[PDB]
Formats: C-alpha cells, structure tokens, sequence
RNA sequence: GAGCCGGUAGCGGGCGUGGAUCCCUGGAUGUCCGAAUGGGGGAACCCGGCCGGCGGGAACGCCGGUCACCGCGCUUUUGCGCGGGGGGAACCUGGGGAACUGAAACAUCUCAGUACCCAGAGGAGAGGAAAGAGAAAUCGACUCCCUGAGUAGCGGCGAGCGAAAGGGGACCAGCCUAAACCGUCCGGCUUGUCCGGGCGGGGUCGUGGGGCCCUCGGACACCGAAUCCCCAGCCUAGCCGAAGCUGUUGGGAAGCAGCGCCAGAGAGGGUGAAAGCCCCGUAGGCGAAAGGUGGGGGGAUAGGUGAGGGUACCCGAGUACCCCGUGGUUCGUGGAGCCAUGGGGGAAUCUGGGCGGACCACCGCCUAAGGCUAAGUACUCCGGGUGACCGAUAGCGCACCAGU
RNA sequence: GAGCUGGGGCUAGGAGUGAAAAGCUAACCGAGCCCGGAGAUAGCUGGUUCUCCCCGAAAUGACUUUAGGGUCAGCCUCAGG
RNA sequence: GCGAAUGCCGGCAUGAGUAACGAUAAAGAGGGUGAGAAUCCCUCUCGCCGUAAGCCCAAGGGUUCCUACGCAAUGGUCGUCAGCGUAGGGUUAGGCGGGACCUAAGGUGAAGCCGAAAGGCGUAGCCGAAGGGCAGCCGGUUAAUAUUCCGGCCCUUCCCGC
RNA sequence: GCCUCUAAGCACAACCUGCGGGAACCCGUACCGCAAACCGACACAGGUGGGCGGGUGCAAGAGCACUCAGGCGCGCGGGAG
C-alpha cells in the first residue's frame, strides 16, 4: 500500500467502455469496449513524527495539508 | 552438559591399537580434540597425550588417543 | 523402589552434582560392560540410568 | 461402547485389566452360590468343553494376554514328544477350589 | 487389580498386591531444521560478545549456561515493559479477477463475480438499532429457513438472467463516542477570551444535548463481557451388574431331548456348528474424582442509564449536493432513481438536511458524512451415533514395515 | 579463431532467445509442461446389455450460413368415443 | 444380466524351440578345487592394446572396498566366479583440499525509492569460486587407508614469560 | 601483506625482534572414476574437464606398425563349411 493519499483511499476500479451512441434523440444505442483502467489524483511533500513528508494527493491535500489530522508542516 | 564420552570402540585393529598405542573408541561425535581429549584427560589416568578423529556413515563417531607412555589395560 | 526424592533432595546441590557426576561413571562403566560381551542384562543398567534421570528431576525444580 | 468393534477398543487397547475383565466367571457350588465377588485368577477348576470336557485341574497362569488362560491339566505334547500345556480358551472355565489359602485370596472373592 | 519390560513370537536377564503393566490430567526434561529472529547459509550445517564451572588443566586451561532479529505501543528520559507475525482439509468476508460453452456463427450476453490467486478475521466470520421499508397515516435491528415468485421486470426483448416490501418461522436486544456548550486544566501563542490534549457534563436509539430560572426528587433497572462456588459437561480408565444343568449325535456343541430360572436390560459381538440364562465391564440401572471448559442460575459485584416546563441560541464529522466517468441493484445506456465512488466545483446545523424512483407542487417517512454488539444460518480436520452403504479390480486410490 | 572448452551464474516459456528455417527452449514447442475451469462443447465416430408377444415404418414435401442435421406435414403405435 | 467399445485390469497362448548374445582385439593345453566346472584358481604356449584397452586430479555414484562363509534370483548359458547374499572389518592430518580471509558478474540486502495486495528495484555491509591468498617432503607399514599410521628430514600462527 | 598515520592508549609496558615453556579445531579419505560403480531406464561399440604421456623406425609430431611398465581376450562355447 504505496500509492493513496493518507488522508484517505481512491485507487483502483475502472469500467471504461466506448460504443456509439444514437437514442433518444432517435433509434437505439449500441455496445463494445470491454476494458479496465485506474484513476487518482498527485501527491506532494510534508512531514509528520520526525520526518516522513507523507504524499497523499490534492482533495485530502488541500485539506489536512491546510490543517493536519495526525501530522502537520 | 554431563556424561563425557563414549565406550571402548573395538575390534581387530583397535584392539591392536590401543594396544601396542594410542586408544580408539565411539565418540559420540559431538566434542572434538577439545570437549573431546579432555573427556579422555579427566576419565583415564594419563593425560592429554595426542589424537585423531572420525565418524562415517553408521551412527558412530571414531576418535583415538596416542599414549601417555603409560597404562591403558588390554582390555581396556 | 528405593533412593527417592525428598531425601536425595536433601542432597543439597553440590552433591545432588558429584552424586551424578559418578552417577554416569557407573552406568558409563556399565556400558564398555556391554560391548564387553561378558555381563549379561542389568535391569540395573536401565534404572540407574533413570533413577539419575528424576535425580535431575527434582533437582532442577528444586530450581536447579 | 455403542457398536460392533468398539468392544476391541475399550478391552485390550483400553485397560489390560479390562482383559480381567475377561478372566471373569464362577465355578463350584460352595464359594458360587455364596456369591461371585471377588476373583483370583490363578485358581483351579475344570473346564465344561471340548474333548476334555469335563475334566479335573487347576488355574497355572494368568494370562489375559493372550486373551486366555492355561490349567496344568488341559494341555498336550507336540510331535517332537515333550509334553505341554495347551491354550485355554478363556470360554470354558471352571472354578471350585476357590485359590484362598493366601489371605489375600479369602480377602477378596471368598 | 494382580500381571509385565511395546508390534517380536527368540536368546540373556529382571519389577512387582509395606496399591507393578497400563487408563487420566497436570509436570520437568524437549538434541538439530523449520516463521527462525544472534550472525551466515546449497534447512536439518558452520560462525561471533557476557556470565559461567573455574574445568584433565597428572608437573597443564573447556564445554555448559547464556545472550542479543525485526516491524508494534509508548514513562518520552539512555526509551524500559506489552502485542505480532507462521500455520491450517472445508467454510467466511474484503482486494483483484477469465476464456471455454450456451446464444445451434459471433463482437452485445451467458457461464460469474464462477474457477483461480492475494490479504486477512474467526471459531465462526458476514452483517447489525435505519438519511430503512413502503403507502392500509401501515411497518420497524441485522441474519437465516419457507413463501412471495420462476411472478413485478432486465434484454441483438434472442439465449437466458430473474428482485423486494408484505405473511408464516428460528432468534431476540441493546449500547456508545468527536460529538466545544459547561466547567477542569496541561502545553503553547505569547496574558487573555487562540489552537491544543488528558477529567467529567452530555457522552442523542426512533430528536435531542447544554446553559439559566421555579416543580425535582429523597432504594430492586444487572451485560457482550466482570464474578462465586452451583448441576461446573466433557476430559480415559469409573463399576456393580437377573437367571439353567443333566442327558446326547458329535473332533468339537451353546445343536437334538428332558426338565429349570431370568426379565425396565431377546442391542449386537466373542464363545471349537445358530445360548436371554457360556464370555461380554452392553443396552436394566445406579455409579464415579483432587486438575481442563460452559449455559442454566443464585447473589451482590452491577458497568450503567432512569422526571418539569421556558429562552433570542451555540453542539456526530472532511465532499451532501451537482457535472462527467464506472459499480452494485431485476435495470444491458435506457423516461432510469436510491446507495457506493474515479476527477472538478465545494451547502445548510431543526421552519436544517436526504428520501417515497426524470422533474414540480403538496403530503408522508427519516434524521446520515465515527464506533461495539453474543444468539438464530455455513463448514467438517477432529470424537461419537446410525445405514433398503460397500466387500477386496467395490469402498477413500491406499484394511495395515503405501501417498511408500 | 565471429576458435573449442570446464566451472560459476542471467534471462523463460504469447514470453524468451534466435549470424533467423518458425529454428531451440529437459529427446514430436507454428506458441512448453503439471495441477485447475472441467466429466469444456463435440450435427461426426464408435459403443449401446435377459427372454417373449402384437402390429407394422420412411429413404418424399415445405423453410432453413439448411443441406450426411432438424422444424412442420406425410407414412407407425397404444387409450377412449 | 454383457463376445462385443484398436475398452479398462489381470492372467494365458501365438509366431517359435525358428530371431538375438550388445563390437571378427581369437584362443589352447596341463594341473587344482568342487555334488557338479568351455565359462573359477595356479601354471605353460598364443593373440589384442600401448596414446591406450596407462596410472593420476577432479565431477558424479555413495559402500559398491577387503576378508570368511553361500548361490535361490540379478550375471541376456553355465558357474564352486561377482562390482549377487549374510556377517565382520576397513578409510585418523597445525602444515593436502573446504571453512574459521577477499571481492567482479550475480544474489541478498537496515536505510531510500515506486505496486491494488502478493511485490519491484537496491546503497553500504554480507553471501559467492580449482579467480586472489595461505605454513612440508620422501621412504616404510595391513585384508582394505594414506601428503594423515611409522620414522627420518623441513616448517607456521597464536599465547605467557623474560 | 608492506609502510603513513587520527580515535587512542602504550607511552617500565604498545609494536618489532631473540630465547624458553605452552596451545593448534570444525567437515572431508575406501574402491570405481576416456568408466559394467558417471549420466543413456540394461554388464547397452553414445557423451564427459585438466597431468608427462616408454621406446625403436618414419623430415617432424599424443598421426602411424611392432612392442616397456601396467591392462585384457569383449561372458555364450562346439561343429559343418
């Protein structure tokens, strides 16, 4: 577990899949792509407990980074 | 720790062995010229003369120990 | 039957050693016996063995 | 000890003595009908079965080992010649002469 | 309760009713490997500090004991004292996650969220007091069995997939904390009125909590534990335990014959060929302990909450809500919601704020954005019971020096 | 001598290596091998058991990514009117 | 309820007393032992090696090695022979080799760096060899060992004392 | 290993040397070993790394013919042709 926030998780899942459209607005629509991707944010430096600088990305960033909830600047 | 060695290893040359010199006997393995000797030093008379050592494949370990120009007892 | 704890435990320590010390001896004695091929079967052999064996027994709980 | 080989489990794996259990039985009139509380073993009898039905002899050696007993009497020699004593099938046993001369024999079964 | 040194029957020797073999439970040893962890390493081997006897050191000096890996709290000081990790047939949730094959092709779909891999909890986890369900102003935890229903319904409307409230049943069961309001302080800034963390207030079950003013009111309300012995169940051995003998064909009888008894125990099995009464330590039936684990149940522990109106008011969360992109759901892009979220904007503290399937008015429900919660269902490694279940090419493949 | 070689190792099996034919990858790699999906599907192929009674078939027509399948008909059989 | 699936498993016949003896480097004779010897032991002719069909160090295999008994099966015939059976016994090192020393590849790997989890990489240090380094040799001696056992000759490192 | 030295302690006791006494382990060896004892399932004319490889003759040489030391006659023998 190397690559979330910290200040909270939202790694993974990711049911990508295109078609071509064309319904309501007339007929039906259509199916395809069967894939799977990812999906996040970044991460900057910090610091908590001597050292550790910490990581997690914006959202939760722009927070506890602003404030601290177990560890500050 | 306790006991000490092991027994008087026997046989056609042995016997002939720590006749004329030395002594050979079941080792048990463990202890070596050092925890070993010793052993021998402590139990029989004479003291750290010299030796030798060896084991094989059958559960015994083979040691010997050259004379203190003294005693050992035909049968030991 | 015989020997038995409490008393040997009376035994203090150093003894309760020294008293094994030949302890082995003995039994060591015994065997060479063995391999001798001369004596024949020493219920003893066992026993003294053991016996020995509680001997450390106690003694240890004893708290060594 | 609710089936068929649960019998073997708690007899002879169990408690050798399970196998006195074995050793049980009566015998004679006296001592019997007296009781029959309060064994020996070792004692005398005389079988009730098989050729030597009915016959005269004595309890020699307790050997529930086996599973069963031997009786002096009750025996045969081999083909080399020398005599010997037979298997006792534990089944058919007797005892009359309640072996009780050792008062520690009375103090127990009779 | 009187025989034994295990399967070895054999030689040679021996312990035993001034309670041996063995059955129990709690022990002391537990050599080397293996998470290994003192250090190294092709496992089961080879290497190092401290104490240690002091030990043959015949007029000459060693094994033993020991000890210490690393990630976890944190009495921080120089950090001293607690937990972990490795397993484990099957079963459990999460994390990730597929083609065959059906559709008589095959791209949608199916097999499925299956098979597998991963992590991890347990002896059971799963889940669990509702921004719930639905609409009779009706219901209320979660779970599981039947039913609802192969219905409402999803869909190259093709193969298929296929809910739920309500009713019947097993079980019952409820609680907490931030939740700055009050006071306590401790530490800062730098003295005020700031944030801070330990103490209580409250520490919300179905709307309340504080703070103020008057009525208060002045003892039976135990949970998931906590506790005492209680029947602690079992833990292996606990032990009594009804009643026939003669005669006989027989190598053997328990058979054929004659008389005889039992009886809540004619369950079966062993007995030289088929016994209720010969053996059975069996069902008859009563038995039984000083140690290892319960409910039932007794008590205090009892932890713990438990009444009245008023007032302008401040107090369960950082993201609800909305746009796009996926999930789960019966929903396969659809008139398509709820809950869950990948990115971006980023509200309110009770006339607040979601909800009852686009939306809107009105009505009706609920009060989130922290947490704990035995019991009712699953699973057999283990032990027992039972068989219109098998007999050595059947049964587990393997009935015994076989996963060899 | 892009020489032959022992010993020590590195890569790996939809991926490796390859002075490159699809070669070689524990003696048959045009995509290894074992366990698992799983007893995959399989108009094709076989295979498909004791007696006896009763009757008695089709090898055409219609539509099929259907033609050596199979739907519906036509010809069989048994129960009642 | 079965011939019957080139069915599975087991036995059992075929061809068949023909096909084969695993290199065309050949033997033959005298004696000896034994129940029994073309196939064993001694001996005497003879043939084949000879760069091997030589001794040696390794790697691999691990008692197969010797000695006393024995041949049931394995020895593609025998067999008193065996690298076959049972029993006993055999291999000893301050200086030879491996460690108690060193690192390249490479592998590990506190810190550090990135993964959905398992994981990836990886400094220093460590693991890692007939590469580096290190203190001896010749004769004798049993049924087997030997630079280890004998003895004669040649050394090295540590320790205490002065 | 040899020399330079900080930390640092020796600096009448640190290192070099000299003599005398004292100490020296852990595991490996048999025999096979261009091989019936090693891989080819077998006593299979297949492969397997290093050391001079004895001589006489051939221009030389681990090529060649005979043989030194040591090894062996192939593990089935007769008999017709």
């Amino acid at each position: 577990m190397q690559k979330d926030l910290h200040p909270k998780a939202v790694p993974c899942k990711i049911i990508y899949q295109g078609q071509v459209v064309m319904e309501t607005m007339s007929t039906r629509p259509e199916i395809h792509v069967d894939v799977w991707s990812g999906v996040h944010p970044f991460w900057t430096g910090e610091e908590r407990f001597l050292d550790t600088e910490g990581r997690v990305d914006k959202f939760n960033k722009r927070f506890g980074d602003s404030y601290r909830r177990g560890s500050k600047k | 720790s306790w006991d000490v060695i092991k027994h008087p290893h026997v046989t056609e040359k042995a016997m002939n062995d720590m006749d004329f010199n030395k002594l050979q006997f079941a080792v048990d393995d463990r202890a070596s010229k050092g925890e070993v000797a010793d052993a021998v030093e402590e139990q029989y008379d004479v003291t750290v003369e010299q030796v030798n050592t060896q084991n094989t494949m059958d559960g015994e370990k083979k040691a010997v120990v050259r004379l203190s120009e003294d005693d050992d007892q035909e049968v030991a | 039957t015989v020997l038995h704890v409490q008393e040997i435990r009376d035994m203090t320590p150093a003894e309760r050693e020294a008293e094994l010390d030949d302890l082995k001896t003995e039994l060591l004695n015994a065997r060479v016996q063995a391999a001798g091929g001369a004596p024949e079967n020493p219920g003893r052999i066992k026993e003294l063995r053991k016996a020995i064996a509680r001997i450390k027994t106690i003694q240890g709980e004893e708290g060594d | 000890s609710k089936q068929p080989d649960k019998q073997r489990k708690s007899q002879r794996r169990a408690p050798l003595h399970e196998r006195h259990k074995q050793v049980r039985a009566t015998l004679s009139a006296d001592l019997r009908e007296e009781y029959g509380v309060r064994v020996n073993a070792g004692d005398t009898v005389e079988v009730l079965r098989g050729d030597f039905a009915g016959e005269e002899g004595e309890v020699i050696n307790v050997d529930l080992d086996k599973a069963v007993i031997h009786v002096e009497d009750v025996t045969l020699e081999k083909t080399d010649g020398e005599e010997v004593p037979r298997p006792l099938d534990t089944s058919n046993v007797r005892v009359t002469d309640l072996d009780l001369e050792d008062e520690k024999r009375e103090a127990r079964l009779e």
